[PDB]
């Protein structure tokens, strides 16, 4: 049940909500048993983890006539949001709002259902430093290294390439077309131009829409990894 | 003046079909009367725009999206995804209904209906409306077909006479 609901967040990706001229990056995992969500906005993270009593009770308190039982309220819950979650710019009336109290936070949809409002409210408490730790440094470590790794794999492969196309040349045959010339890669002088112009522009975590949209499947495979 | 006829199935007794009026001076948005019947008794109450208007802000939705549901459902207007509950508690004298949903019930409306005394009358008026309408509808249906008919041999004559002088 906990331990289920727990394993699901931590094995699912960040998703972008857009809200009241405001950015949220969001992980909901919902089922019959309870819902759990992360919502961070770069600055705080918030955690909320509610079960059946919780979810039909605030259910009852919000929507005052929408008799159905919770199991039935977590699962419209779930297939009114893993859409939008999943794919951002989608047609649905998902309305969004946040009210940022002293240390809770407040994120209410409404939307509708059958052409029938659907009012839902998250009273997100600020994460544990444990659950922050394991949700975003751990896996954005391993994510940098096996980035690094990478980089240094290509670096390999673009020596191994040069040592071929030198070894061509030394033949004495040359090109047919002198626009293809590629000069010799070297890993010092890339990185420092890199570093120097397109760092400022690469490094440029915004609201956090390119971290969604560019590396999400590898912060998944990051955190499957550390789950085992 | 206008009224609707419908027939409804209530949880509470799903053998017998209850007949249920509903009848409106112009416009549902001002308010209607509501006239339920098994054939045996007969409860009548009315909604005036002020209830109407108060349903539609507890429910936090706009005036005409909450008439033109409430419209769906009492007067027979549901379509082919759709599904109403209704049930009346005849000890507490208490209707209302709901919208299912996918294993989700909505409470749409209630009224709270008065039984009255004389039954008989109320059955009469709306057997005499049914078979005023249905007089209507046969009379319009059979000029309608009188004056196809005419047309119909209006439209041949012309054509045979356009096929002749296209011929000549």
């Amino acid at each position: 049940v906990m331990e289920e609901l727990e394993q699901g967040l931590l094995m699912q990706p960040w998703a972008w909500l857009q809200l009241a001229e405001n950015s949220l990056l969001a992980k909901v995992f919902i089922t019959k048993q309870g819902y759990a969500l992360l919502v961070s906005d770069l600055q705080q993270v918030w955690h909320e983890q509610v079960d059946t009593s919780v979810v039909s009770q605030r259910a009852k308190e919000l929507n005052k006539r929408l008799t159905a039982p919770p199991a039935a309220f977590l699962c419209h819950l779930d297939n009114l949001l893993r859409p939008l979650l999943k794919d951002a710019a989608h047609p649905s009336e998902a309305t969004f709002s946040c009210d940022c109290v002293a240390d809770a936070l407040i994120l209410r949809v409404r939307s509708e259902l059958s052409g029938l409002p659907f009012y839902w409210n998250f009273h997100c408490m600020l994460a544990s430093p444990s659950l922050v730790s394991q949700h975003l440094i751990r896996p954005l470590m391993g994510m940098s290294l096996a980035l690094q790794c990478q980089v240094r794999e290509l670096a390999t492969l673009l020596h191994m390439k040069d040592l071929e196309i030198q070894d061509y040349q030394e033949s004495g045959a040359t090109l047919i077309r002198d626009r293809l010339k590629t000069e010799p890669f070297e890993e010092n002088s890339f990185l420092e131009q890199f570093m120097i112009e397109k760092l400022p522009e690469a490094c440029s975590i915004g609201d956090g829409k390119p971290f969604v949209m560019n590396l999400q499947d590898l912060y998944m495979a990051v955190t499957t990894q550390e789950v085992q | 003046m206008e009224r609707k006829i419908s027939r409804i199935h209530l949880v509470s007794e799903p053998s017998i079909t209850h007949f249920l009026q509903v009848s409106w001076e112009k416009t549902l948005e001002s308010g209607f009367v509501i006239t339920l019947t098994d054939g045996h008794s007969a409860w009548t109450g009315t909604v005036s725009e002020s209830e109407i208007s108060q349903e539609a802000d507890d429910m936090a939705m706009e005036k005409g999206k909450y008439v033109g549901e409430l419209r769906k459902a009492l007067l027979s207007g549901a379509g082919p995804a759709d599904v109403y509950t209704f049930n009346f508690s005849k000890e507490s004298c208490y209707f209302f209904f709901e919208k299912n949903l996918k294993d989700v019930s909505f409470r749409l409306g209630s009224f709270n209906l008065e039984k009255v005394e004389n039954p008989a009358e109320v059955i009469r008026e709306l057997i005499c409306y049914c078979l005023d309408t249905i007089a209507e509808n046969q009379a319009k249906n059979e000029h309608l077909q009188k004056e196809n008919e005419r047309l119909l041999r209006d439209w041949n004559d012309v054509q045979g006479r356009f096929e002749k002088c296209v011929s000549a």
